[PDB]
């Protein structure tokens, strides 16, 4: 349910690993245009590690399709991503979030 | 009259009871503000006695009872029709005159606001009603202000029908303030009304406005303008390339902006059309502009995913080409020499028009225009001038 | 948006939402902070701090948007045990002396090594990408440092620019261009930002001559308003508070 | 040249702004005034700070730590009202401050931080919320009670502090009391522990908290319990289970460290005889069956299903006969501990003698070896051998007697050997001879 | 900690600094008036400004009156300015009087009387530390029986038809204490058992001496002299709607201490040693008793027939009859 648009190319040889934190910068959008998250907002790179249940999954495979250094666009459908209940307060209810994710370096 | 008695054998005291309500409305005026100290001290005394006085003797529950009795004819032509022709004309002037009244009455009293607090349901029920929207809300305001006990008594359908006021008869900032008074009142705040208001209001991002920070985008063009007609010696092709010395991905918190492609003005005038001169919009974001990101084709403010070998945001050291027939209307790139598999077709060739590249910062292009000014780093194609 | 100080209505209507955004965060709502942080990010709240066409009523909008967001509950939670004095008795504590040396000159007020028991400063990152709850715990994280020198470089332009009776305050009068910013600048001190250096410039700031460490005037006499003029007490206080302080904890070290 | 000081430039710009213009916001002139006070005024400035002062070790600053934050948290529970979930911060928060060993160690920072007013001020907020409609969050309030109940058994000084607030706990008296399981955590709890066992306290208390106390348990003598009979309970004129607690109350005010406080004694006898609703139906002088009457009655009551349970171990199912037993037996206990001391009786003083001779009429002795005389059903073994055990709090308890004793050997005097005899026989001697039959290791 | 709390009561609160003269004169004085631009009346000088503040915060309604930590600062610095308290001479007395004429003047020329009745009117009749500091107040600009103050507020109280400053008097009234013997046996037994009370004072008995002493001398001082006019209307208020007998309040009050002290005297009838707390309850009573005996001798002075006949028809008889038998047997 995870779809990558390549922006901007990567290495293509080094990808997340299992238990491997992946550092990456996003500014989440829904499909209307509006933006409701953007780390380069908090200029902070946005820390995971994979495969540890911690972000929304649907962000996760995204990640993991991605490669070092690979720019590419993560269209989350509302089952991968908050469901039907939706983020309260943030995102509404059965909403589709796309993302540009950039992973900046693996460790 | 409800009983559907004859309306000229049934007295209703119409002027009358408009001119006891203007009456009461001075009675209770609240004091002014630019006077002394001492007489507004008196003042507000005078009005804190005649409320107490009026709420003993239940004056509250008889103007509630004329509210229904009135809201129970649905319009004033309604009413006109069920009464008299006068009756028509002051149904609605007498039904303002009684939500005035009520707001004088309960207003800066805690003990009426907290009397009020069995009917704050009921007044609610009627506040999407036009004829008696701003009476009912001004009514909520006072007793949210002053008393506790009405926080307590609002639920999630209240908040919900106050929210829905917004969206059915638009921005109006007292439905604002009254929204704030449920969240703090006395200093105390009230973390349900709180989680409510912003859990309905916020998310749809569709009431309040919103804003963003955008990053100022310009266009360069050269001074060439082409375009066809019948009859006039113009060349239908045409062909020149863009080559990004540098780019930065990221100079702001926003992406950078980035694209060339064609671009039309309205009429003849030397103007571009469609777009305005200054701010985020820069080539494709109108109906006159056509353009190439490098993944996107823009037109409209709209854009479309083209595919191309190793298709990618246009970076450093890219050659972007741009190609255009005015005999068919056909708009073509070609980036490194290879094409995209996306054409703008069919558009308007009223106007003339002429190369333009959009960028934000950080950019660093050199335009490629043939001849003398450019050298082409690919050969154009075919007949292409 | 700096359209709008032409526009009253829609005008109005945002600040009255900026004001509705402010009174749901109100009083330590850290859930509703973090979900107002999507709506109104960091770059649009320094942007809106810094930018100087701002219409007057939005800028005092924004100050305390900001404020109430960010940094309010720590701002309370620190004004809240402002009375109390837990010193611990150690060789840091006993080290403290009433007057900074021999000579028996008051030193700068703040300025100094204070050991009373204090609220701990945490703050949470706002990622809506995350699925964790403990986030919602404590308030949104903000660029303390850049505030601060923002903060300071705002006031000491400011300074001069009221000084020379300018036709156009930043916001349209005196009041715009100071009663917020020196609200964000109370609002800071009391969180204790400011320290050694950076508090002795602005208390140069407050006043050259009186803070003189051991020409252009002070706030204290540059003819400003009334809603100005309360806010300078209130700073004024809080400097009398932290001597009250350092007098404890003198007396404690003594003991 | 300069002032030079903070002091200096305060006075001077206070001053100088005052006299340059004419401040027309109150708030201003407010501000300037209190801070031009407060540099005229910097010794008062110590004068407030030094008792606000606390100096801990190194060791427990960890600990102190933890504990300022916790109260910081239950402090800005009260800038917003009452909820579900401000139930839990504030549980939270209070569990916390008493695991912290700070909590024992420094009792004085604990009074000078001045957490105890902030949970009864939450009280006060959370009562005043549904003032009539009981108690709403009703376990947030019990848990306050007991921390407050516990704060007043750690120290002395602690309990001085609670017992100034005397007079408000006594206007909320009746919040829980009816419903069982919220027992010990209730507002006359709290006042309970304030004026427990201590000489001084009781003794300062004062005759109109007596007076309110006792005219709540004449409200509960003359009327029934309307949250018990919206259960279903059965309607009876008086209501015991407050009353029971009620006279509680007044037997810890009476009676501290052993001896009885002659002066709260005589003030207690005088209200409850000058209103004598008080004693409930058996004693309240017309028509009155009697003690031991009652007692015979609120027997076959609890052992009737229909009377002692509602029916449409005690907040499930409130027994009313032991209800009534329990309260006929608190207020005996009551009247007992009130009986003036023996030295004192012997000395001859005068208002000694009158009260003895009050209670000796209001409890006649043949009631007392009567109830005295009411046996204990003996819990047996069934035919597998399992003990089956009525519900002991269901039916008459051994305590019951004990106040009957209590009652008698302090009222009256046992002096008569023949009286000695004859209560042994009748009444004391039997229990024993069961408490000898159940001395069987199962029955132990 | 216990170093801390004892240098504390010793040492910070014994301390004692003499600044109100200093502040009250730097407020009163207008600085630099002509240079700073009013064109027109001069600004109100910043004691003016206070005591406006001050004014207008009792002239405010309200269920009751809250209690102001900068009103009981600023007003025992005004009282303390007012009084700035070996046989002197004709010329050391005559500079003394004019010295306190002048202190008075800086206040009551300013609304320190219509303040100070203000703030007894809102009180509502109830006693407090807001009531006792007004009162000192009061006394402080009345003493020595400033005939312009009398009659400032003897004006600001016919011209506004104040009903409350004489039902928050009487209010007062009723809500002074006297001698309870009950509790003094009480705390006598606590004494006896020897636990000392963590209040170590333990002055339960007579509650508010000095309040009761204030109330009392400012209505002698506000009749003082002879001041016919004030002392018929607080007889009889003309003009009000509803009149209070201030008289008779007093006489009354006057009744109950004198059957406090004769209960505690009866008390004492039979030990033959009166004990150091027994001597100290009736050196605080016999003055309470003596400040309202001088009242009274100040209402009835000056032929005021009408508060002589109030009087004879009062229970002042009883009270007298009473003090003849403690009298008596005292002696």
């Amino acid at each position: 349910g995870v779809e990558i648009e390549t922006i901007s190319p990567g290495d293509g040889r080094t990808f997340p690993k299992k238990g491997q934190t992946c550092v990456v910068h996003y500014t989440g959008m829904l499909q209307n245009g509006k933006k409701f998250d953007s780390s380069r907002d908090r200029n902070k790179p946005f820390k995971f590690r994979i495969g540890k249940q911690e972000v929304i999954k649907g962000f996760e495979e995204g990640a993991a399709q991605m490669s070092l250094g690979q720019r590419a666009k993560l269209t989350c459908t509302p089952d991968v991503a908050y469901g039907a209940t939706g983020h309260p307060g943030v995102i509404p209810p059965n909403a589709t979030l796309i993302f540009d994710v950039e992973l900046l370096n693996l460790e | 009259l409800s009983k559907k008695a004859k309306a000229s054998t049934v007295d209703l005291p119409i002027e009358s009871v408009s001119l006891s309500l203007q009456d009461l409305i001075g009675y209770f005026h609240p004091p002014d503000e630019h006077l002394e100290h001492e007489d507004k001290q008196n003042r507000l005394r005078a009005l804190k006695n005649r409320q107490n006085l009026f709420q003993e003797e239940g004056m509250i529950n008889l103007v509630l009872e004329c509210i229904d009795r009135l809201h129970v004819y649905s319009s004033a032509a309604h009413f006109a029709d069920v009464a008299g022709r006068e009756a028509g004309e002051s149904w609605k002037s007498i039904l303002n005159s009684l939500y005035e009244l009520l707001a004088a009455l309960i207003r800066g009293n805690r003990k009426n606001c907290a009397q009020f607090s069995g009917s704050l349901d009921w007044l609610i029920s009627r506040l999407e009603r036009l004829e008696a929207s701003s009476g009912i809300l001004e009514v909520l305001h006072c007793v949210l202000v002053e008393s506790p006990e009405a926080l307590n008594i609002i639920k999630e359908g209240h908040i919900k029908s106050i929210i829905s006021l917004l969206d059915k008869h638009g921005r109006n900032h007292k439905v604002l303030d009254v929204l704030c008074s449920l969240c703090v009142c006395h200093g105390v705040a009230v973390r349900s009304n709180q989680h409510l208001i912003c859990d309905n209001l916020l998310p749809g991002r569709d009431l309040l406005l919103q804003t963003r920070l955008v990053n100022h985008v310009s266009s360069m063009r050269p001074n060439i303008f082409l375009g066809v007609s019948e009859g006039s010696a113009q060349y239908k092709k045409w062909y020149y390339e863009l080559m990004v010395d540098h780019t930065e991905p990221f100079v702001t918190a926003e992406a950078t902006h980035l694209r060339v492609g064609w671009a039309s003005t309205e009429g003849y005038s030397p103007y571009p059309g469609g777009g305005e001169e200054w701010g985020g919009n820069g080539v494709g974001d109108d109906l006159f502009s056509y353009g190439f990101d490098g993944l996107h084709l823009w037109s409209g403010c709209i854009a479309r995913t083209v595919s191309s070998p190793n298709q990618h945001l246009l970076r450093t050291d890219d050659v972007i080409s741009c190609c255009l027939d005015l005999s068919a209307p056909s708009i073509s790139f070609r980036i490194n020499g290879q094409p995209v598999q996306g054409m703008f077709e069919n558009f308007n060739i009223d106007g003339l028009f002429f190369p333009v590249v959009s960028f934000s910062a950080g950019i660093k292009v050199r335009f490629l225009l043939g001849g003398r000014h450019g050298e082409f780093k690919f050969l154009p194609p075919p007949g292409y001038a | 948006i700096l359209e709008l100080t032409e526009q009253e209505e829609l005008l109005k209507f945002h600040y009255h939402t900026l004001r509705l955004y402010s009174a749901v965060c109100a009083l330590g709502n850290h859930r509703v902070a973090h979900a107002l942080c999507s709506h109104v990010d960091e770059p649009q709240l320094l942007y809106a701090i810094e930018n100087k066409y701002m219409p007057g009523l939005l800028r005092a909008g924004y100050y305390d948007l900001l404020i109430d967001i960010h940094l309010s509950s720590y701002a309370t939670a620190r004004l809240m045990m402002n009375n109390e004095y837990i010193v611990p008795m150690t060789e840091e504590t006993k080290s403290i002396t009433l007057f900074p040396d021999e000579n028996k000159k008051h030193g700068l007020p703040g300025i100094g090594l204070s050991t009373s028991l204090r609220p701990r400063m945490q703050f949470s990152s706002p990622s809506f990408v995350s699925i964790s709850n403990e986030c919602y715990q404590y308030s949104p994280e903000f660029p303390l440092d850049i505030l601060k020198s923002k903060t300071i470089q705002m006031l000491t332009e400011a300074v001069k620019e009221g000084s020379l009776h300018a036709r156009d305050p930043v916001g349209g009068t005196t009041e715009f261009l100071f009663v917020p910013l020196i609200k964000l600048f109370y609002t800071l001190l009391i969180m204790g930002i400011f320290h050694n250096e950076d508090l002795k410039h602005i208390l140069q700031l407050i006043e050259p001559s009186v803070f003189k460490e051991a020409p252009k005037e002070g706030l204290l006499q540059m003819k400003l308003p009334e809603p100005v003029k309360l806010q300078m007490c209130l700073l004024l206080q809080y400097l009398c508070d932290c001597q009250v302080r350092h007098r404890i904890e003198a007396i404690v070290a003594f003991s | 040249k300069k002032s030079s000081t903070l002091q200096q430039l305060i006075s001077e710009t206070m001053v100088r702004w005052a006299q340059e213009s004419v401040i027309e916001d109150p708030e201003l002139v407010r501000a300037m005034f209190v801070l031009l006070h407060r540099q005229y005024d910097g010794i008062g400035g110590l004068v407030r700070a030094l008792p606000k002062t606390y100096t801990i070790n190194g060791v427990s600053v960890e600990d102190t730590i933890n504990l300022l934050a916790s109260l910081g948290q239950i402090r800005s529970l009260l800038s917003v009202r009452m909820g579900k979930e401000e139930e839990k911060l504030m549980i939270r928060g209070l569990g916390d401050i008493m695991n912290n060993k700070v909590f024992y160690q420094h009792p004085n920072l604990m009074r000078a931080l001045g957490m105890h007013e902030t949970v009864m001020e939450v009280m006060v907020n959370v009562l005043g919320g549904g003032e009539s409609k009981e108690i709403t969050f009703p376990k947030m309030v019990a848990n306050c009670c007991r921390f407050l109940c516990y704060f007043c058994r750690i120290s002395r000084q602690n309990q001085k502090a609670m017992f100034d607030h005397l007079s408000y706990l006594l206007e909320n008296s009746s919040v829980g009391l009816a419903s069982p399981a919220m027992r010990g955590s209730t507002p006359l709890d709290v006042a309970a522990a304030s004026v427990m066992d201590n000489n001084e306290l009781a003794l300062a208390l004062r005759e109109p908290d007596l007076e309110k106390v006792v005219r709540y348990l004449a409200g509960c003598g003359l009327q029934s319990c309307q949250m018990l009979v919206s259960k279903g309970y059965p309607d009876i004129g008086w209501n015991p289970v407050e009353g029971e607690r009620y006279l509680d109350f007044l037997r810890f005010a009476v009676f501290c460290n052993g001896e009885s406080v002659e002066e709260n004694a005589n003030v207690v006898v005088r209200l409850l005889i000058r209103r004598p609703e008080c004693f409930g139906p058996a004693l309240r002088g017309e028509g009155g069956n009697g003690l031991l009457a009652a007692m015979e009655e609120a027997i076959k009551i609890a052992e009737d299903p229909s009377r002692d349970g509602p029916s449409p171990e005690e907040d499930d199912t409130i027994h009313m006969g032991n209800a009534i037993m329990t309260f006929y037996s608190a207020l005996i206990d009551l009247l007992g501990r009130c009986a003036p001391e023996m030295h004192l009786i012997h000395a001859g003083k005068g208002e000694a003698i009158r009260i003895r001779s009050i209670l000796r009429s209001l409890i006649p002795l043949g009631d007392l070896v009567g109830v005295i005389s009411i046996a204990f059903q003996m819990p047996t073994i069934a035919k597998d051998g399992n003990v089956v055990e009525p519900d002991m709090s269901a039916g008459f308890c051994p305590d019951h007697k004990a106040a009957m004793v209590l009652f008698l050997d302090r009222v009256y005097g046992i002096e008569v050997q023949d009286f000695l005899l004859h209560l042994l026989e009748v009444g004391f001697l039997p229990d024993l001879r069961a408490a000898a039959s159940l001395d069987t290791a199962a029955l132990s | 900690n216990l170093f801390l709390q004892g240098y504390e009561k010793s040492w910070i609160e014994t301390e004692e600094h003499y600044f109100e003269d200093k502040l009250i004169e730097d407020l009163a004085k207008p600085g630099a008036e002509p240079p700073e631009e009013d064109e027109g009346t001069k600004r109100v000088d910043p004691l003016h400004q206070l005591i406006l503040l001050f004014s207008r915060t009792a002239l405010t309604e309200k269920c009751k009156l809250e209690e102001d930590f900068l009103y009981m600062a600023y007003a025992d610095i005004m009282a303390k300015s007012c009084h700035d308290e070996e046989v002197k001479s004709f010329e050391e007395k005559e500079m003394e009087k004019q010295k306190l004429l002048y202190q008075q003047a800086r206040l009551h020329d300013r609304g320190a009387a219509e303040m100070v009745l203000q703030t007894i009117s809102a009180s509502k009749g109830e006693t407090g530390p807001m009531v006792a500091a007004t009162l000192k107040l009061g006394i402080a600009i009345l003493n020595g029986g400033n005939s312009t103050v009398q009659q400032k507020m003897l004006d600001y109280l016919k011209e506004k038809k104040d009903v409350g400053f004489f039902q928050s008097l009487a209010g007062l009234m009723q809500s002074c204490s006297v001698l309870d013997l009950n509790a003094f046996e009480r705390q006598n037994k606590a004494e006896g058992l020897g636990m000392v009370t963590e209040e170590g004072s333990g002055e339960k008995v007579l509650q508010d001496d000095e309040f009761t002493c204030d109330l009392f001398r400012f209505l002698q001082l506000l009749c003082e002299g002879h001041n016919s006019d004030f002392q018929n209307y607080l007889r009889t208020q003309t003009g009000n709607n509803t009149t209070v007998n201030i008289i008779i309040s007093t006489v009354d009050y006057l009744l109950r201490v004198q059957e406090s002290i004769s209960d505690f005297y009866w008390y004492y009838s039979g030990k033959d040693v009166i004990d150091e707390q027994g001597q100290r309850n009736f050196s605080k009573a016999i003055q309470v008793a003596k400040q309202v005996f001088n009242t009274l001798t100040e209402y009835i002075q000056g032929p005021c027939t009408g508060n002589q006949q109030s009087l004879a028809h009062s229970r002042l008889w009883d009270a007298v009859v009473g003090f003849l038998h403690v009298f008596a047997h005292m002696q």
